[PDB]
Parts: C-alpha cells; sequence; structure tokens
C-alpha cells in the first residue's frame, strides 16, 4: 500500500501534455479512430495523490464528426490514460468542444 | 546420554503492495465562450 509521500513522487513524472478525442473506444488500440489533431494540455503538482489540469482546452471538432472517447499522449507519443465522455456528441457543423477539467487519481 | 541443543526461530512471509488508479475528465459543446467585452455591433464592408 502506497503512502501519499509514495504516490506524489509518482504522478510528478507521468506528465501528460496532449489530448486526442476519439469516436470509438480507444481502450483497445489508441493509435486509430482519431478524430480531431492533438491539442496541448497543462498540469499542476501532484497533491494528495492527484493532479489537476490548470485550465481549461478549446479543441475544434470538423463539421459531421462524433466525439465520445478521449486520450493523453506524453511528450514522447505514447498513451497514458484514456476514458469515456459524458456524452457522445455530434457536431452539425464545426464548433468548439470545452474541456473544463481533468484529473488523474490514485485513491 | 540425552542431550539438547537450541537454533534460531525463522519465519517467512510474502509481503506486497498494490495501489489502483482512477481517470476523470468533464467538458461540453461550447457556445459563445466568455469575453471581458460584450457590446453592440455593428460591421461595414
Amino acid at each position: 500500500t502506497l503512502t501519499i509521500d509514495g504516490k506524489n513522487k509518482i504522478l510528478a513524472t507521468l506528465t501528460p501534455t496532449t489530448i486526442i478525442l476519439h469516436n470509438v473506444d480507444p481502450t483497445a488500440d489508441p493509435t486509430a479512430n482519431k478524430v480531431t489533431q492533438p491539442v496541448a494540455i497543462y498540469f499542476s503538482e501532484p497533491d494528495n495523490g492527484l493532479i489537476a489540469s490548470e485550465d481549461t482546452v478549446n479543441i475544434t471538432v470538423p463539421a459531421s464528426a462524433t466525439v465520445s472517447h478521449y486520450s493523453l499522449w506524453d511528450a514522447n507519443d505514447k498513451c497514458v490514460a484514456t476514458g469515456a465522455l459524458s456524452k457522445p456528441q455530434f457536431f452539425a457543423e464545426e464548433g468548439i468542444y470545452v474541456i473544463s477539467s481533468v484529473s488523474v487519481d490514485l485513491n | 546420554r540425552v542431550h539438547s541443543y537450541r537454533g534460531v526461530l525463522i519465519i517467512t512471509d510474502k509481503l506486497s503492495v498494490e495501489a489502483g488508479s482512477r481517470a476523470s475528465l468533464s467538458g461540453y459543446i461550447s457556445d459563445g465562450g466568455t469575453s471581458d467585452v460584450f457590446t453592440i455591433c455593428r460591421l461595414l464592408d
């Protein structure tokens, strides 16, 4: 069982840097079903074994596309986290999907 | 004769540890965003 100090020592080295959106579940294969170009994202230093985004990220989605999941990539093009969006969202025309915040837990 | 001896008591164990993980993400389809300046506009050509 890890202590809080070990958890913080751990999370500091994850260093996620970008986010991509998919329409199919990327858990089995994150290289496929990309829908949007990579965008930058920033995180704060760990505390209580938790890291949170420092600001909102505006992602532009092409027309007639759908987004249902996301993924985070390192500074060296490796997928480290995956998850599902609150809703499957269909864009009739080009628009902005707003990422309010995202965090990674070890608790 | 009958003799006895003593040795050191030895015990073995298997201690191991595990952590687990979680992830989160929240967003919505944006509209208008937020701007400090917000006024009626006229746009000529």
